[PDB]
RNA sequence: UGCCUGGCGGCCGUAGCGCGGUGGUCCCACCUGACCCCAUGCCGAACUCAGAAGUGAAACGCCGUAGCGCCGAUGGUAGUGUGGGGUCUCCCCAUGCGAGAGUAGGGAACUGCCAGGCA
RNA sequence: CCUCCUAAAGAGUAACGGAGGAGCACGAAGGUUGGCUAAUCCUGGUCGGACAUCAGGAGGUUAGUGCAAUGGCAUAAGCCA
RNA sequence: CCGACUUACCAACCCGAUGCAAACUGCGAAUACCGGAGAAUGUUAUCACGGGAGACACACGGCGGGUGCUAACGUCCGUC
């Protein structure tokens, strides 16, 4: 699963996860799947989604992951009290915004891609939707 | 005094035919000759030179005199002369090493100069 | 830290002195410097004395 | 491809908004050496065509003011999930 | 447990102290700032802590200047 | 690079004098030619000026770019200053070593009665 | 009054790069020598001096040229002050302000003082 | 005690919030005058190698700053006398 | 002493595309803040000095955030 090689820091403070997304384009395949939703991916999510479409193609066509994991979540462990100091990093997640294209492909019929997408779609949190490459 | 005299007599004068400049300063002039490692070869007194950075490896450290050169120039240039890196300039290894700097701007140009005055190759 | 404080005497006999600190390992010769005196009202050589 | 146009009375984001929430969006015109034409579209008449590839590549007529003007499809700003159009900049062939 | 973070430093309030065309009388300090973020132009001094002060009664000038767009304080006097 | 390298070596007093607000006496030498310029604290006005390119100047002397010709602009240009009655002036060496003709021409700037 | 060159400024990339020309009367440059003045942690390379046979080769200036850098609307978008609303982790409406990026396009700077050459 | 962030584009602003430093050094590493300009890589070159010093070019501060971080720094505040 | 073909191959730089950042910025608002000027309006609403205090457990709600699980009628700041 996804996860920077290194970072500059381990913590990063929540923030928040407002406005509509960068990278609303099929820029690199012919289909892709698109977030309707806001929220949050994790790694594991990311990689069951991508073994979801990648086991449908059966390794045919091209796949590409548009989004990448780079914010680290903390959690307290259980039974410790409030303060004492930020939790320890459990895993990451990419902040996801409305138009977010997620995952491209490329190299199937469209037929086959929407059921990928669909198989896919069924292991993330988000409302996401079928998108195709536009000429502009 | 011997090879800056027949600098311009004859070498000058052959590689005006051979490149057809149109002037003498387009010539190769030989600007520079340097004598890395020294004052009994050269006549001038080195110039030790010191250590750019440290180098794990060399156990060497900034400012560590580590080398020694001489600038031979002009006339004094010329008199060892008798006794490519890709833009005129030559160095020769020594079993020390030598630099020849030039004003050539070519490769054919500095071969030119040095075996006009019949360096060895 | 390492470095000790000391007084430069004036040489004019006034009594006057400046304060400084000195490394005393790595610089052994006694700190001499022309400083004003302001009893005197001149520069003249100040000594290393023991603070 | 013909569309129909009129010539945009308000803009800005509150104008821009009221005309999406309208089933129209707005475009502009320019390119030659005459002023911008901030005009306004019907959205399924042009989400509709440009639909083709052709739309983008062949050059148009916005009959804007009962005028014929001659343009390409240069930029299009899409909704960000919605399949729908927010502008378009067409420029004077 | 414990964190191995829990420090900082006192705020120096650094920062613009008369803004442009303020009034300022001499010696009045127009900015404290680390380094030159804005250099001395005519009658203002540059401090050893790179503070900037008016060595002339008048109205604070800021101004863009020069081959790399600096900015400078000057006091119109 | 020579005109660049002494650009750089000329501006710290310049930019100086420019703080200051003073009257600069601006030479400028090449090997040839010997040139002084009175200028304005403004930068922007030559109030006087004398060279060895001067015909007047230069048909007296045996050659322009030597200490002999840079005296004699360093008197010229001090004897034009002072009928203006520009007798405050600060030496701008412009990059060159106050050495030489520079120093020669400032000499007998000095010598004629420019108060630098 | 025009053209060329030098110096000093304004300005600080629409002004900078690249690439193709082009200039030596003057100016500029390289250049020519060094017991000298002064200089090299060695070297007249630089700095410095005494010069004027030679060349514009390099540099420099000028001219041309969008391959770049740079500048850059209009419109839309984002954000946002105030008031109001929702399904309130985020949005929407009224009103005011309104980017950044990108697009069309612009673009091979312009200008003051003094000096000299030439016409 | 210092630096950054949190800190909401003046200042200030909390938490057993997120990250690092200080408790010195230096008679030069201070003053001034004069001068100088970096990393890194490519091509060539005794030993010599990935990396020593030399030469040329590319590059243009990506270096440097007595010691953290930030802000500065070419007129250098960097480097030498 | 070398070399030469050769890779399920792993691949830096550079080039073109795509995102991400509290401790990134070749950009950059709204607001806020400082100063100047001008009306109207406001029981001087301001500043100084002096007599007398109280208070230094705050709470929720909105907005911007840290922390916590964008958990808490949680906790810690800013601001109304
Ligand atoms: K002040
Ligand atoms: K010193
Ligand atoms: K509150
Ligand atoms: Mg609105
Ligand atoms: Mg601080
Ligand atoms: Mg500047
Ligand atoms: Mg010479
Ligand atoms: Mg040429
Ligand atoms: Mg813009
Ligand atoms: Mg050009
Ligand atoms: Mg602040
Ligand atoms: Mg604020
Ligand atoms: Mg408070
Ligand atoms: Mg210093
Ligand atoms: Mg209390
Ligand atoms: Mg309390
Ligand atoms: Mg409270
Ligand atoms: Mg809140
Ligand atoms: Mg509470
Ligand atoms: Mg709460």
């Amino acid at each position: 699963m996804l996860q920077p090689k290194r970072t500059k820091f381990r913590k990063m403070h929540k923030g928040r996860n407002r406005g509509l997304a960068q990278g609303t384009d099929v820029s690199f395949g012919s289909f892709g799947l698109k977030a309707v939703g806001r929220g949050r991916l994790t790694a594991r999510q990311i990689e069951a989604a991508r073994r979801a479409m990648t086991r449908a193609v059966k390794r045919q066509g091209k796949i590409w992951i548009r989004v990448f994991p780079d914010k680290p979540i903390t959690e307290k462990p259980l039974a410790v009290r409030m303060g004492k100091g930020k939790g320890n990093v459990e895993y990451w997640v990419a902040l996801i915004q409305p138009g977010k294209v997620l995952y491209e492909m490329d190299g199937v019929p469209e037929e086959l891609a929407r059921e990928a997408f669909k198989l896919a779609a069924a292991k993330l949190p988000i409302k996401t939707t079928f998108v195709t490459k536009t000429v502009m | 005094a011997k090879l800056h005299d027949y600098y311009k007599d004859e070498v000058v004068k052959k590689l005006m035919t051979e490149f057809n400049y149109n002037s003498v300063m387009q010539v190769p002039r030989v600007e520079k000759i340097t004598l890395n490692m020294l004052a009994a070869i050269s006549g001038q007194k080195p110039l030790i030179t010191k250590a750019r950075k440290s180098v794990a490896g060399f156990k060497i450290r900034q400012g560590y005199p580590i080398g020694c050169k001489v600038t031979l120039r002009g006339e004094r240039m010329w008199e060892f002369f008798e006794r490519f890196d890709g833009r005129g300039n030559y160095s020769m290894g020594v079993r020390l090493d030598i630099t020849i700097t030039t004003t050539a701007k070519s490769d054919e140009e500095g071969r030119a100069l040095l075996a006009a005055f019949d360096f060895p190759f | 830290g390492i470095r000790e404080k000391i007084k430069l005497v004036s040489s004019a006999g006034t009594g006057h002195f400046y304060t400084t600190t000195k490394n005393k390992r790595t610089k052994p010769e006694k700190l001499e410097l022309k400083k004003f005196d302001p009893v005197v009202r001149q520069h003249v050589i100040y000594k290393e004395a023991k603070i | 491809f013909t569309i129909n146009a009129e010539v945009r009375k308000e803009q800005g984001k509150g104008a821009s908004r009221r005309l999406r929430a309208a089933n129209k969006f707005p475009a502009i015109i320019y390119g030659g050496k005459e002023a911008p034409l901030a005009i306004e579209l019907d959205h399924d008449k042009v989400m509709n065509m440009q639909a083709k590839a052709e739309f983008y590549s062949e050059v148009l007529t916005i009959v804007v003011d009962g005028k014929e003007i001659k343009v390409k499809a240069q930029d299009v700003q899409r909704h960000p999930y919605k399949p729908k159009l927010q502008h378009i900049d067409f420029v004077r062939a | 447990g414990s964190t191995r973070n829990g420090r900082d430093s006192e705020a120096k309030r650094l920062g613009v102290k008369r803004f442009g065309g303020e009034s300022v009388l001499a010696g009045s300090i127009i900015v404290r700032q680390r380094g030159t973020k804005f250099h001395a132009g005519a009658n203002v001094g540059c401090g050893r802590d790179h503070t900037l002060f008016a060595k002339a009664d008048g109205k604070v000038k800021f101004e863009v200047k020069g081959p790399k767009n600096r900015k400078f304080i000057s006091i119109e006097a | 690079d020579k005109k660049s390298a002494r650009i750089r070596r000329a501006t710290r007093a310049r930019r100086k004098l420019q703080e200051l607000g003073a009257t600069r006496l601006v030479v400028h030498r090449t090997p040839r030619h010997i040139y002084a310029q009175v200028i304005a604290p403004n930068g922007s006005e030559v109030l006087v000026a004398a060279s060895t390119v001067e015909k007047a100047i230069a048909e007296q002397l045996k050659y322009t770019g030597n200490k002999d010709a840079a005296a004699a602009v360093g008197k010229a240009v001090a004897e034009r200053a002072l009928e203006k009655g520009i007798k405050d002036v600060s030496f701008d060496r412009s990059g060159f070593q106050y050495h030489g003709r520079v120093q020669a021409l400032a000499d007998a700037a000095r010598e004629a009665g420019l108060q630098f």
